This record gives C-alpha cells, structure tokens and sequence, in this order.
RNA sequence: CCCCGUGGAGCUUUACUGCAGCCUGGUGUUGGCUCUUGGUCGCGCCGGCGCGGCUGGGGGCCUAACCCUCGGAUGGGGGGACAGCGCUUGGCGGGCAGUUUGACUGGGGCGGUCGCCUCCUAAAAGGUAACGGAGGCGCCCAAAGGUCCCCUCAGGCGGGACGGAAAUCCGCCGGAGAGCGCAAGGGUAGAAGGGGGCCUGACUGCGAGGCCUGCAAGCCGAGCAGGGGCGAAAGCCGGGCCUAGUGAACCGGUGGU
RNA sequence: GUAAGAGGAGGUAUAGGGAGCGACGCUUGCCCGGUGCCGGAAGGUCAAGGGGAGGGGUGCAAGCCCCGAACCGAAGCCCCGG
RNA sequence: GGCGUGCCUAUUGAAGCAUGAGCCGGCGACUCACGGUCGUGGGCGAGCUUAAGCCGUUGAGGCGGAGGCGUAGGGAAACCGAG
RNA sequence: AGCCAUGGGGGAAUCUGGGCGGACCACCGCCUAAGGCUAAGUACUCCGGGUGACCGAUAGCGCACCAGUACCGUGAGGGAAA
RNA sequence: AACCUGGGGAACUGAAACAUCUCAGUACCCAGAGGAGAGGAAAGAGAAAUCGACUCCCUGAGUAGCGGCGAGCGAAAGGGGA
C-alpha cells in the first residue's frame, strides 16, 4: 500500500533502445577440462555436435583442467588457457573473413 | 493542546560488559558524553563511541577524580 | 499463462550465481549536496537483501 | 548557497558550500584530484 | 438517522482535465486592373531615379470562382475573392463529459496534529501508549575548521577619574554554579573553553569489525595504499563537544571518462 | 441537426429571441474598487507561420542535412474608459 | 430422585430479548489450463529432454533434436575469464 | 523515431531513374512504388456419421413429452412444468 | 449456426483513487465474401558478399523492446514443419 520496495534503483545502463538489440558475436566459455575428456582434434564442429556449444556463435576454450595433446580450433583462447595447450599441443585460432 | 512530541529512542549505554570476549572493533559502549573514558586498547569516535582496538576481554576501572575507564586486556 | 518477467525489477536487480539478489545502494542521486566522502563511497557498492530477496526472485523467474 | 569547486587545467569538481552575502566571494582552497596529486581548486 | 467503504449517483463553481460551441493568424478553394510605402535581382543615371517577374502590407474599382435571388435563365440582378467550407495556430469555453475533494479522532464535523531532536511519563538493561506534561529543528561557520604553542571562568568581598547591582584594572577567596554558535540533555578547565603561529585531512581509492534494525535506512570505525598539512618528535587531521538542520525511486538539467 | 435542412416566419424592430419583476397607486436613493458586459486604429505581452545574423553534423568536393538571434506575425489577457 | 442455559453464525463475551433456520426431500460452493516454486516416486546423467509434424494403428506405438534446461562467472559495457 | 498508411499545403524524375537497410551524411549492399488475378496448407459446424474413465429426467440443450410452446409483457423480450 | 473481411467502435474493470495507460480494436452497429474469407510472387527481410510469394502450426520468447519505465503490453529475423 506504501512505496513498494521499488525504492531500489536501476543502475542497469544500456537497458534498452528503440531499434532494440545489437547483433554482436557471442562467445561460449568452454573449459579445457571437459575438452580433455575426449581426444583427437577439437573444433567448434565437434563441441556443438555433442557437448557444450549449442549453436553459440563462437567458441573460446579456457580455464581449469589439464590439457591433452591435440589441435584445438577455437575463436578465442584465454591467456591462461593458451598456456596449458601450448605445453602439449597446437593453438589453431579462429577464422577471420 | 500542543505537546505530543518526542524524538525516537537512541538505545545507548553499555553495549559490552566486563568479562566478554571481543573481536577487533566491536563498539564497547555508546554514550551521550564522557560517561565512560577510553583506556588500554580502546578508542573513541565523534559521538564518544567506545570501541575495541584489539581482541580480548573488556574490563572496567573506576578512578574517582579521573572517572570511569574501560579497556580490553589482549590475549591469545 | 507463462508468467511474464517483471521488467521493472529486472531493470534494477541482478540475481547472483548462487541464489542471492543484488542491487545498488539507495539515496545517492538526489539528496546529495555535500555528504561525507564516506557516504558517497559507501553508496557506490551493491548489497544483498533478506526475505523480500525471495519475493523478487519470484519475478525474474524465466530470466 | 551551493558551491562547486573546479580543478586547474582539468575537469574535476568537488562538494562545497559558499556563503551568499557573508564575507566570502571566491574560493582558492587547495585540493586533491585523481589525475596526479594536489592542485589548487578555484570556485567557478 | 449516525459512521465506515480510497462504493454509486444527481447537482455547483474562479476544483483538475478535456469536448462541443464561438473568436482568431497562416494556407487551400482564390482571380483581374490601379494608386501608395518597404524589400529584391539586372541594367540606364549621380543611399536615391526609370523598367519587368516576384512580391509583404494598406486604400480603391472590377467579375468570372463562391453565396443570395429573379416569370426553370447556355442568362439578368445583388454580394464578391469577402463570406462559406477543408487543413493548421492560439484563445474564451460547467453548455457538456470524466474524475479528484487524506488520515488520526473516547461517533463524526469544527478545532488541533502529521517528519526530525531534547527532557519527563518509562516501573534503576534495552523497548514501551494516550487529542499525557514541556521545549526546539527545516540552519549557522574559511573561521566558529586542522594542527602547534600559550593562557583558564562565572561569582562573592575589598579598592579605584567618567561608570559601580553589571564596562575596564589590581588583589584575596573562588572545582566548576561560566563558556562550549542555537532547544534541552549528557559531557567537559588533567578542555571540548579563551588566544596566537603556520595551514586547508569541509582529501582520493578503500574498509577488519560492530551498534541499531522487519525491509530499506541511519551510526561508530582501527588499519591499508596514494599524495599532503601542522609539530623537534612520539603523533594528530577523512570538518565543527556530542544527540536535529531533512527526502527512496522515477523523469529531467549542467560538467566530464 | 454531422449535414442537407427545419423552427423562427411565408414574420421584419409597434417584430422575433433571452432575463428579471409581476394588476393597479406612490416610489425605486448612494457605491464602477473586484466580477460581468460594452467601447478604445496607441502601447505591453502572445501562436503557427515569414525571416535568417550566427552555429553544427557529414563528405576529396560541388552538396545534403540540422540547430538559431534581431525583425514582421491575430484573437486573448494587461492597460484606458462606460 | 439426582443432574442439566437449543444448533449455526458472529464475537472480548450469546441460552440469549444478537444472525439465520416452518418441516422433509432433492440442487448447492476451493476446479481446470498454461507458467512458477518446494516436497516426493521413478528414468537417465555431464548430460537430460523433445515441439509441431510424418509413418503406423483404429483404445499401439515408433519416428521427428528444431528447440529448451544444464556444463562459468564477473561487469552498465567494451572486455576478461576461475576468476 | 525510421519503415508502412494518409486528411492538409508545396510538388519531380524514367535507369547518370527511384525506394530501403531506425534521425542525418558518406561508404557498401538490397529492392524496383504509385494497375489487377492466383489454387493448396488455415477457420467454423446449421447439416450427416462415428467414438466417449460424458448426463441419465432438479441431470443433459430452455425443450427425451406436439416448446421457444403454455403463461407473462404495449413492445423489444422473458420463458416453465410435464 | 458459427467462421471471414472491410467501415465505425464503447464502458465496467485493472492501475488496490484517477486523467496517460489498461480492459480492446474486445463488446457491439454496419457493408461485403463464401464454402471459406483474407493474403499472395518483394520499391521484401537485415548483416549472413545470406535468405527468396502467401497463408497456417512448432520454436525463437515472455527474448528484443514498449511502459504515469506504474499497472501492464509484447514483436521480428532465423531454425523445425503443412
Ligand atoms: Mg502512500
Ligand atoms: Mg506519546
Ligand atoms: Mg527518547
Ligand atoms: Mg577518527
Ligand atoms: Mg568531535
Ligand atoms: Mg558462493
Ligand atoms: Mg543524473
Ligand atoms: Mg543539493
Ligand atoms: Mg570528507
Ligand atoms: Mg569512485
Ligand atoms: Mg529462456
Ligand atoms: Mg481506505
Ligand atoms: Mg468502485
Ligand atoms: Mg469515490
Ligand atoms: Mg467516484
Ligand atoms: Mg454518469
Ligand atoms: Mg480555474
Ligand atoms: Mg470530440
Ligand atoms: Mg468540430
Ligand atoms: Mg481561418
Ligand atoms: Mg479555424
Ligand atoms: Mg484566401
Ligand atoms: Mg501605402
Ligand atoms: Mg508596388
Ligand atoms: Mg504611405
Ligand atoms: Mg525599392
Ligand atoms: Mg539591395
Ligand atoms: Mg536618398
Ligand atoms: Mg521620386
Ligand atoms: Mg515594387
Ligand atoms: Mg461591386
Ligand atoms: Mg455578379
Ligand atoms: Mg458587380
Ligand atoms: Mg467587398
Ligand atoms: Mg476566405
Ligand atoms: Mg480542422
Ligand atoms: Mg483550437
Ligand atoms: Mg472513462
Ligand atoms: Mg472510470
Ligand atoms: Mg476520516
Ligand atoms: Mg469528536
Ligand atoms: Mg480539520
Ligand atoms: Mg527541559
Ligand atoms: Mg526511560
Ligand atoms: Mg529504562
Ligand atoms: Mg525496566
Ligand atoms: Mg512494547
Ligand atoms: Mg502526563
Ligand atoms: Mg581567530
Ligand atoms: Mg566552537
Ligand atoms: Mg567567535
Ligand atoms: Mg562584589
Ligand atoms: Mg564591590
Ligand atoms: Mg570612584
Ligand atoms: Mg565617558
Ligand atoms: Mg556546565
Ligand atoms: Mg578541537
Ligand atoms: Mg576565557
Ligand atoms: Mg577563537
Ligand atoms: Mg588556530
Ligand atoms: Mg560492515
Ligand atoms: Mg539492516
Ligand atoms: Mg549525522
Ligand atoms: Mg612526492
Ligand atoms: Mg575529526
Ligand atoms: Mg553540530
Ligand atoms: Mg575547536
Ligand atoms: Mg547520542
Ligand atoms: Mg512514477
Ligand atoms: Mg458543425
Ligand atoms: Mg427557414
Ligand atoms: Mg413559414
Ligand atoms: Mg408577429
Ligand atoms: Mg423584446
Ligand atoms: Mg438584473
Ligand atoms: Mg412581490
Ligand atoms: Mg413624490
Ligand atoms: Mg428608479
Ligand atoms: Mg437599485
Ligand atoms: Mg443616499
Ligand atoms: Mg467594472
Ligand atoms: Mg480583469
Ligand atoms: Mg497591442
Ligand atoms: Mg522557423
Ligand atoms: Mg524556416
Ligand atoms: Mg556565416
Ligand atoms: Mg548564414
Ligand atoms: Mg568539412
Ligand atoms: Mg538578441
Ligand atoms: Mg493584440
Ligand atoms: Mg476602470
Ligand atoms: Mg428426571
Ligand atoms: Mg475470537
Ligand atoms: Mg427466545
Ligand atoms: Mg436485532
Ligand atoms: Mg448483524
Ligand atoms: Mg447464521
Ligand atoms: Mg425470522
Ligand atoms: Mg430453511
Ligand atoms: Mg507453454
Ligand atoms: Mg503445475
Ligand atoms: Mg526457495
Ligand atoms: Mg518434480
Ligand atoms: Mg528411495
Ligand atoms: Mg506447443
Ligand atoms: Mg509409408
Ligand atoms: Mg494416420
Ligand atoms: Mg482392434
Ligand atoms: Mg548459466
Ligand atoms: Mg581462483
Ligand atoms: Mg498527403
Ligand atoms: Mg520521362
Ligand atoms: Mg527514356
Ligand atoms: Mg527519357
Ligand atoms: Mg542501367
Ligand atoms: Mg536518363
Ligand atoms: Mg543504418
Ligand atoms: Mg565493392
Ligand atoms: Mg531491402
Ligand atoms: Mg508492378
Ligand atoms: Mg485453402
Ligand atoms: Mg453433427
Ligand atoms: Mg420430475
Ligand atoms: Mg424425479
Ligand atoms: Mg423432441
Ligand atoms: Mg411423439
Ligand atoms: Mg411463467
Ligand atoms: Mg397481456
Ligand atoms: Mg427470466
Ligand atoms: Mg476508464
Ligand atoms: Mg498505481
Ligand atoms: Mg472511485
Ligand atoms: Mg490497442
Ligand atoms: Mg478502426
Ligand atoms: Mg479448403
Ligand atoms: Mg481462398
Ligand atoms: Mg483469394
Ligand atoms: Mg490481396
Ligand atoms: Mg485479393
Ligand atoms: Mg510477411
Ligand atoms: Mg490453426
Ligand atoms: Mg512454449
Ligand atoms: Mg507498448
Ligand atoms: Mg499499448
Ligand atoms: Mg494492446
Ligand atoms: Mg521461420
Ligand atoms: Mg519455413
């Protein structure tokens, strides 16, 4: 009946705009721990065919886990993620065009 | 008439007591003026709020002329 | 059918990865004029709520 | 009167309160910006 | 009847907000000739004269749009680029329409009050009601702030040119009955009070841990890093002895990354 | 009545609408500050629109586009009087 | 002979001079759809699951991964990522 | 605040044409307004049939029965029992 | 009977008052179509040097966004189908 707890305030900037959302590339965080699970040649094709991509626009391996030896084609690598695979594998970056 | 008036209670006075274990910074006692003085390992703020500076036990020490002091004896 | 997310509360409250609800500190935009540097700084950060935290959860549910 | 101090050769403000008629027209008190450290702050 | 419900309806107006209606500028329907003032482009002539398109305005005449009318007239008469009508401007606008018109309250109305601080009520923790008793706040200050050093009252009695209940000065007694910007209270001279010297920590980036608390909010804060002030230094400074001096969110203003 | 139109009236200020008072007799005083209505070619304010000093965006450029001062702009309200 | 103030409702309080009910029979009030949250029975597991629809059947199922939830968070965002 | 549509005013060009890609400008790309027609997949159920962890005469349609009837109302309309 | 298309178009109610807003282009009045009706071969979509009429279902998605940024309201591209 009083001022709802709506007394809190919208910091959220970019909260909207007439034409709406901007089409920008979406990077899916995929950990190299689950990546090391299977072995061969990991590419976006495989991770989406069965795993943790789900048609997400881009792939970006990263984080905890221990890197198996293999070529890992991704669209982006974490600085720390580039270390694990460099220490026993190849760093195949993304496309470009 | 013209009376019904009063500022809400401030809930001051002795917050911690002698023989109580205290962390670092716990307000030991909130007060109006200097009803209590600082002491060993005990600072105070703008409102005369007394609060621990170390970890330990509270103790009160009356000293007639000087007044009433409160300190914390460190230990671990 | 299909609860609608309360937009007004999404536009001002993010739910944490665990289950907590965070939001910005109140009273920092208007009342201001000259308040201790402590105040305006204390007001910069975000906090957690309590019981109504569960209330607000029940809106951004599909979210 | 609500006062606001500016920084020299820069763009920084600060909370203040000047006096209208009371003996106080300008404000030449020093202060500390974020860029570098310590520079005089005029009223403006 | 009476009260209550964020019920209804009829009615009122200088309640709010529309609407019809009426007034009004531009423009379309909308045309001709002429006189007069301002402008405008080119030329003949020393800011002005002569010519044309375009004109803005003002006065006049015209007829063929448009309107009225006359023995059914492809016409005559009257009016006439006005009126009417379309779009658009602003204004008057209970004729009409939709609604608003707080709560507490020893029934309601009238009166009074509505948030913040101090004291009492309050029953020796905290808390605690009444249209209980009694007062304040919606500010003030670049010195009334920081720091260094220095000084200590009010009053009573005695004594002193103006003055003496009380100006100012010397003396003796004088632990706080003064002062602390302002209410009250707690506190305080072993300063928080009075006075100088240097200065602007009425800094930025933070915040261990607590008081208070239904939520939100309010409150205290050591210590850390940066750069700085006062002091030989240990050290103090993140505004004023402290408790009031205020306003969630929304919408919008100005300056920056 | 949206309109066409109709009532007014197939009437014409000795008529038609509105308002108040209310046969008839004797009478109907003072106050225009406020409100209303009436009058007032000046002046103040005022919308669209006309105007365009000056300013901005972009482009290699000619340009395109936007912002905008003075000044001309009704009724209304202010003002003046009944 | 002993004892003994109807039922319901509403209430601080009802046998109440508070409400409702002449009596009987029948009718009569917490449901469903979608989404949500907790619990619970069970299937599978870093995976789990299908929607329209197509094929079959005529009280038969199967197919269909498009898509959804989950495997990473933090920040307004750019971005970064076990931070 | 674009795109689409258009009541009012101004008012073009025919591929060196013209519209669009969220103000505007340049760049890159898209599409060709101001004429018309076009089956199927889709909606519904007065009508026929089939089926029901649908009802069984206070139910089920208002009507299992000569019911939109009797009766009611100026009328629109209301509307049983059995 | 209902379905459909166009022209016109409410209020209760919600917002715990109410005026924008909501109810809702719903109710309903009207004109027209037919076993359907509408729509329909890009002056399209919108970021892929990609798609390729129209309708219908699943999804996208309670997303994007709109909003006294209240109450609420709520797309499209794309993907799976007829
Ligand atoms: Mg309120
Ligand atoms: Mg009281
Ligand atoms: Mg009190
Ligand atoms: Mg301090
Ligand atoms: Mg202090
Ligand atoms: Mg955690
Ligand atoms: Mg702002
Ligand atoms: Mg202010
Ligand atoms: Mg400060
Ligand atoms: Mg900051
Ligand atoms: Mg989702
Ligand atoms: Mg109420
Ligand atoms: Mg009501
Ligand atoms: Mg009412
Ligand atoms: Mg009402
Ligand atoms: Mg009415
Ligand atoms: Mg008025
Ligand atoms: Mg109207
Ligand atoms: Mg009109
Ligand atoms: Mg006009
Ligand atoms: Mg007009
Ligand atoms: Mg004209
Ligand atoms: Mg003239
Ligand atoms: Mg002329
Ligand atoms: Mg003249
Ligand atoms: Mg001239
Ligand atoms: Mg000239
Ligand atoms: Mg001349
Ligand atoms: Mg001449
Ligand atoms: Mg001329
Ligand atoms: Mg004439
Ligand atoms: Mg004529
Ligand atoms: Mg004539
Ligand atoms: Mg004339
Ligand atoms: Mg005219
Ligand atoms: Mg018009
Ligand atoms: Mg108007
Ligand atoms: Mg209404
Ligand atoms: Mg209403
Ligand atoms: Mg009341
Ligand atoms: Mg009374
Ligand atoms: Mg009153
Ligand atoms: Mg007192
Ligand atoms: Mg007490
Ligand atoms: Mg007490
Ligand atoms: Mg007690
Ligand atoms: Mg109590
Ligand atoms: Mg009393
Ligand atoms: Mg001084
Ligand atoms: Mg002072
Ligand atoms: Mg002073
Ligand atoms: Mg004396
Ligand atoms: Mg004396
Ligand atoms: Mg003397
Ligand atoms: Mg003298
Ligand atoms: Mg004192
Ligand atoms: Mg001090
Ligand atoms: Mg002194
Ligand atoms: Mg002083
Ligand atoms: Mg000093
Ligand atoms: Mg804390
Ligand atoms: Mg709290
Ligand atoms: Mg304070
Ligand atoms: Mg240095
Ligand atoms: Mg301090
Ligand atoms: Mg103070
Ligand atoms: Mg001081
Ligand atoms: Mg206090
Ligand atoms: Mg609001
Ligand atoms: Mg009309
Ligand atoms: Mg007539
Ligand atoms: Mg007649
Ligand atoms: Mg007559
Ligand atoms: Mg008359
Ligand atoms: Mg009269
Ligand atoms: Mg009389
Ligand atoms: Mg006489
Ligand atoms: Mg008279
Ligand atoms: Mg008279
Ligand atoms: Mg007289
Ligand atoms: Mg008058
Ligand atoms: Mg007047
Ligand atoms: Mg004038
Ligand atoms: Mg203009
Ligand atoms: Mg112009
Ligand atoms: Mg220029
Ligand atoms: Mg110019
Ligand atoms: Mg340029
Ligand atoms: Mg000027
Ligand atoms: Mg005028
Ligand atoms: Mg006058
Ligand atoms: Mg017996
Ligand atoms: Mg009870
Ligand atoms: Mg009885
Ligand atoms: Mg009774
Ligand atoms: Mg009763
Ligand atoms: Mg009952
Ligand atoms: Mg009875
Ligand atoms: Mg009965
Ligand atoms: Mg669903
Ligand atoms: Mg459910
Ligand atoms: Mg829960
Ligand atoms: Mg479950
Ligand atoms: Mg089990
Ligand atoms: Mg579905
Ligand atoms: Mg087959
Ligand atoms: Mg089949
Ligand atoms: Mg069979
Ligand atoms: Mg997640
Ligand atoms: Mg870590
Ligand atoms: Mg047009
Ligand atoms: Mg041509
Ligand atoms: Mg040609
Ligand atoms: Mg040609
Ligand atoms: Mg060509
Ligand atoms: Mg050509
Ligand atoms: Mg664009
Ligand atoms: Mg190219
Ligand atoms: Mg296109
Ligand atoms: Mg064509
Ligand atoms: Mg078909
Ligand atoms: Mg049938
Ligand atoms: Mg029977
Ligand atoms: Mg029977
Ligand atoms: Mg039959
Ligand atoms: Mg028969
Ligand atoms: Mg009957
Ligand atoms: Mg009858
Ligand atoms: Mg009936
Ligand atoms: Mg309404
Ligand atoms: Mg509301
Ligand atoms: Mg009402
Ligand atoms: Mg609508
Ligand atoms: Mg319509
Ligand atoms: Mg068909
Ligand atoms: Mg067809
Ligand atoms: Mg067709
Ligand atoms: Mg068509
Ligand atoms: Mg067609
Ligand atoms: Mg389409
Ligand atoms: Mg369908
Ligand atoms: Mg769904
Ligand atoms: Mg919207
Ligand atoms: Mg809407
Ligand atoms: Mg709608
Ligand atoms: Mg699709
Ligand atoms: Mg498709």
């Amino acid at each position: 009946g009083r001022s709802t707890t709506l007394m809190r305030l919208p910091k959220r900037g970019m909260q909207g705009q007439v034409p709406g959302e901007i089409k920008r590339p979406r990077y899916q965080g995929v950990n190299l721990k689950d990546l090391a699970r299977f072995e061969g040649e990991v590419t976006p094709e495989l991770l989406v065919r069965a795993g943790l991509l789900k048609k997400g626009y881009r792939l970006k391996i990263l984080g905890e886990g221990e890197a198996k030896p293999l070529k890992v084609v991704a669209h982006a690598f974490s600085k720390s993620a580039l270390e694990k695979l460099k220490a026993a594998g190849g760093e195949p970056v993304l496309l470009e065009a | 008439t013209k009376n019904g008036r009063d500022s809400q209670a401030k809930r001051l006075g002795v917050k911690r007591y002698e023989g109580q274990v205290v962390r670092a910074g716990n307000i030991l006692v909130r007060q109006r003026g200097t009803r209590f003085k600082p002491g060993k390992n005990v600072g105070m703020g703008r409102d005369f709020t007394l609060f621990a500076l170390v970890d330990g036990v509270v103790e009160f020490q009356d000293r007639g002329r000087l007044g009433r002091y409160v300190h914390v004896r460190p230990l671990a | 059918p299909k609860m609608k997310t309360h937009k007004g509360a999404k536009k001002r409250v993010k739910i944490t990865a665990s289950g907590k609800v965070v939001a910005m500190k109140t009273g920092k935009r208007h009342l201001n004029w000259q308040k201790s540097g402590k105040e305006i700084r204390q007001k910069g950060r975000k906090f957690v709520l309590a019981k109504p935290e569960a209330e607000r959860i029940k809106l951004l549910l599909p979210y | 009167l609500l006062l606001e101090c500016t920084e020299c050769k820069r763009r920084n403000y600060a909370t203040e309160k000047n006096k209208r008629n009371t003996p106080n027209k300008l404000e030449l008190r020093k202060y500390c910006p974020w860029c570098r450290k310590h520079t005089v702050h005029r009223e403006v």
